[PDB]
């Protein structure tokens, strides 16, 4: 199971999900999660093998740019923010935990819109349909 | 390293400047700090300076009172004190920044500098003897301005027993302290002991012999 | 239960630029731990002549790659270069550089200005991403 | 931010392993850093980050914590391990006031003298009462001054020195000084002392003029 290190959380040590969770991000490619940890993924790549770079390594990353991250993503939230309906900011993300038991879900990004982030009851209703998913994950 | 200056005695109410010059490193990019330490008393910060002197923050407890530039043709670093008071007196260390796991750490320091404020000059010791199984010979000295004053017993030949303790202010700006001497008392009932005090500051010499009862 | 995670993107700031907003007139962009260019909204000229030459820039050799590839995919989507600095204006067109420069942040304004500047604690409240750059390249 | 260390001090024999604690009012997640000073020597950073150790360290020093809670832990002391430590946080900058180290020995028993004001200082008029105190340990005691049948002055100066290579022992000196006026006007002078390592507290006394 993929985990997070308390170098790349704010506010938070270990905060970290299960295997089958993260299991999603090769499957379906709408999730706004999944870009996050690629790029995690070849920054310790990156940092570990290839070693003493010549002051940063520009073609690298350019060229990783075309095989990591979802471009159609990154432009339909551009356009979403300006023609000015709530989007994603790539900084936070929602999820639920099902403390009882441990069994995770893959999060989903915040809605930002207005430079406010806006509240849960304003897309509660998704949260509901996640809530659903769990229960056909319950069998 | 870095090396420090510019400190020694200023009366209160006047004002000073602290140098602390870097080599070895590119000074230009790195964040800088002063740091304090009072006698017998713990670390206290004092200010910190930026990059390029853009972003500047000081304590609370005396803000409005110091300033702090550098000059990145000369990699110095000065800190002003204005209006100093009678609890500025202290060793100051200049400290090198560092930016880590988005977290700030001092990672280099110098050597410390000297600064004093008493609204007092040089005085002559007071010199006086303390006169007693086993006996303790003292050697009190007192009224002397400058802490440096060395004390010795026939120059170095008591190297058993000897104890000096710090040596502690007075409301007149002056020190004292007594050195002592412990010893069975055949060394008193076969010999007078000799105490060795030198003010340099002042420029004295004593070498007052004991007087036991 | 919900519980809510923000990620903490300085963790790349090697093998990946970062990118955050100070004011509505600044913005940073930042390479490495101790270079970074200022993209600055200002109503001041600071070079006359109207020519920008980058070729030669590139043919001078002692420059840093890493600083003007920036500028370059930026320029694809007048300068002054003596003495090895790097000084970029744009005067005002104003669409497009409007709409890359707010594309980096995700009027009555004369000149954008980019210049080279060391590392500090700059922007405020925006927290740094890389996202604006992956945009744009 | 307040930034409490614990404790204020503490002796560890060689060869042991000990624990120094930071608390804070707030929870400053993990930004905190341990220092260790010398004696006359400038302070030299241990732990950066609350968990980072510093090129060229011992890989004993070891530090832990999160939130409002830290701790240092020593897991192999070293003659070169005994100083001072303060524990400071980085967002706002703020030192703590420091945990003393010395080698434990088994209590040694103070042994205790006075001496009152000689001739010269009562030509001066600055007539001082010393009381002097060898081989203590632990570092607490209690002093107290009585002049006349009983009394207590309250304006005295005390000194202490430091750990020995040799034996490892302390002392102590205290000294009251007193106007020729004020010296005359009274006739007993007495230094009152209790120890940790002294079964009973011990009064020493005389009389003059
Ligand atoms: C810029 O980006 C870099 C890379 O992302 C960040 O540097 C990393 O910072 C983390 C957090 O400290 C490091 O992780 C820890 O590093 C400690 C230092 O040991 C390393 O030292 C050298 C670098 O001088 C490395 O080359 C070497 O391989 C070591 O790994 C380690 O001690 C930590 O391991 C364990 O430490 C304690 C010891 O008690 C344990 O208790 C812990 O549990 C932990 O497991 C840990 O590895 C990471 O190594 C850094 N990487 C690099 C390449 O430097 C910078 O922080 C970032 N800059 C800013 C300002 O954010
Ligand atoms: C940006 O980041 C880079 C790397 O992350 C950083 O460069 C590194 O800086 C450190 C600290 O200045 C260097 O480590 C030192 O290297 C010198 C080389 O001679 C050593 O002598 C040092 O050892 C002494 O200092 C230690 C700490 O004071 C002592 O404990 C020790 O006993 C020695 O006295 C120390 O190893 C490091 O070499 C560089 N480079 C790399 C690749 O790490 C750079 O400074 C950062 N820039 C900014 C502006 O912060
Ligand atoms: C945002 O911050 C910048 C940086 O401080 C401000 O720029 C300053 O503007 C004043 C004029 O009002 C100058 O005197 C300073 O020298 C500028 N600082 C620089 C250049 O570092 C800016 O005014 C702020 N506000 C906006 C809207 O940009
Ligand atoms: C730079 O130029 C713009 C104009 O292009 C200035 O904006 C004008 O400011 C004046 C201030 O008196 C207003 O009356 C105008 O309405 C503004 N707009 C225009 C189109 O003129 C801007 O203020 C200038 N920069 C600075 C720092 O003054
Ligand atoms: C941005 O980079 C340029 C190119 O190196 C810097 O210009 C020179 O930098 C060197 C190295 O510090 C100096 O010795 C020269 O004096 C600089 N040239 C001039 C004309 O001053 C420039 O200083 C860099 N920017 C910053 C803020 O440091
Ligand atoms: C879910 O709750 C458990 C309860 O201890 C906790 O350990 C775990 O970290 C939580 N999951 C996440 C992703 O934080
Ligand atoms: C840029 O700004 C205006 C054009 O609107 C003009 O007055 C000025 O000379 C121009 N300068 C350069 C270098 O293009
Ligand atoms: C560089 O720019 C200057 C601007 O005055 C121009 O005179 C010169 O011809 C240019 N050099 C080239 C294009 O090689």
């Amino acid at each position: 199971g993929y985990c997070l290190t308390r170098w790349m959380l704010i506010e938070a040590e270990l905060k970290c999900f299960g295997n089958t969770a993260v299991a999603k991000c090769n499957e379906k490619h709408d999730e706004e999660f999944c870009d996050m940890l690629r790029l995690f993924d070849f920054n310790k790549q990156a940092i570990r093998r290839l070693k003493a770079p010549a002051q940063m390594s520009i073609q690298l990353i350019n060229k990783a740019v075309n095989a990591l991250i979802n471009d159609q993503l990154i432009m339909k939230n551009h356009l979403r923010d300006i023609m000015c309906i709530p989007y994603c900011n790539y900084s936070k993300y929602w999820y639920l935990n099902h403390t009882s038991s441990g069994r995770t879900s893959l999060p989903k990004c915040w809605l930002i819109s207005n430079g406010s982030y806006l509240n849960e009851t304003q897309f509660s209703d998704d949260i509901e349909q996640q809530a659903d998913n769990m229960i056909t994950e319950m069998l | 390293q870095l090396q420090e200056s510019g400190g020694g005695l200023v009366k209160p109410g006047g004002s000073l400047r602290l140098s602390c010059t870097a080599s070895g490193f590119n000074f230009n990019k790195y964040n800088m700090n002063w740091v304090r330490q009072a006698p017998g008393k713990g670390l206290e910060w004092v200010s910190s300076i930026s990059a390029l002197s853009t972003y500047i923050y000081y304590a609370d407890s005396l803000k409005g009172r110091f300033t702090v530039s550098r000059d990145n043709a000369k990699n110095s670093l000065f800190l002003q004190m204005n209006s100093l008071r009678d609890d500025d007196t202290a060793v100051y260390y200049c400290a090198r920044e560092i930016r880590r796991a988005s977290t700030w750490s001092a990672d280099l320091w110098g050597r410390g500098t000297l600064v004093t404020v008493s609204s007092a000059s040089t005085k002559g010791p007071s010199v006086f003897p303390l006169a007693p199984g086993t006996a303790a010979l003292g050697c009190l000295v007192k009224d002397y301005f400058p802490e440096p004053v060395t004390v010795s017993w026939n120059s170095g030949a008591l190297t058993s027993g000897v104890h000096t303790f710090p040596a502690v202010l007075q409301s007149s700006g002056l020190y004292s302290l007594s050195s002592v001497v412990t010893v069975p008392s055949s060394s008193l009932g076969t010999q007078t002991y000799i105490c060795n005090v030198n003010h340099k500051p002042s420029n004295t010499k004593v070498d007052k012999r004991v007087e036991p009862k | 239960e919900l519980q809510t995670l923000e990620l903490n993107m300085e963790t790349l700031n090697m093998t990946m630029p970062l990118s955050c907003t100070k004011n509505s007139s600044h913005h940073y962009i930042r390479v490495g731990n101790e270079t970074g260019l200022e993209l600055t909204l200002t109503n001041t000229s600071i070079i006359n002549h109207k020519f920008c030459n980058l070729s030669d820039a590139h043919k001078k050799n002692l420059y840093d790659h890493a600083l003007m590839s920036i500028i370059s995919t930026f320029h694809l989507s007048s300068c002054d270069f003596n003495g090895g600095k790097i000084s970029v204006q744009y005067n005002l067109v104003a669409n497009g550089v409007l709409q890359t420069f707010m594309r980096m942040a995700w009027t009555s304004y004369q000149y954008l200005i980019i210049q080279n500047t060391t590392w500090e604690d700059h922007c405020q409240f925006s927290r740094p991403s890389p996202i604006g750059y992956l945009g744009l390249l | 931010i307040q930034m409490t260390q614990s404790p204020s001090s503490l002796s560890a024999s060689v060869g042991d392993r000990v624990i120094i604690t930071c608390r804070a009012s707030q929870s400053i997640s993990s930004s905190l850093n341990w220092y260790q000073q010398k004696p006359g020597k400038a302070p030299k950073l241990l732990i950066y980050a609350a968990v980072n150790l510093e090129t060229g360290v011992p890989s004993r020093f070891s530090g832990s914590g999160f939130g409002t809670d830290f701790t240092l832990a020593i897991s192999n002391v070293q003659p070169e391990d005994f100083a001072t430590y303060y524990c400071q946080q980085s967002d706002t900058r703020t030192f703590g006031r420091g945990t003393k180290l010395d080698v434990k020995r088994t209590v040694a028993a103070p042994s205790v003298f006075i001496f009152p004001p000689s001739d010269e200082q009562l030509k001066s008029g600055t007539a001082s009462v010393v009381c002097l105190l060898n081989n203590f340990y632990p570092r607490e005691a209690k002093v107290q001054w009585k002049v006349d049948n009983a009394l207590q002055s309250g304006n005295s100066q005390e000194s202490v020195t430091e750990q020995d290579s040799k034996d490892s022992t302390y002392s102590l000196s205290s000294t009251l000084t007193l106007s020729k006026a004020d010296y005359e006007k009274h006739k007993v002078y007495a230094c009152e002392v209790t120890h940790q390592g002294l079964s009973s507290p011990v009064t020493k006394s005389f009389n003059r003029g």
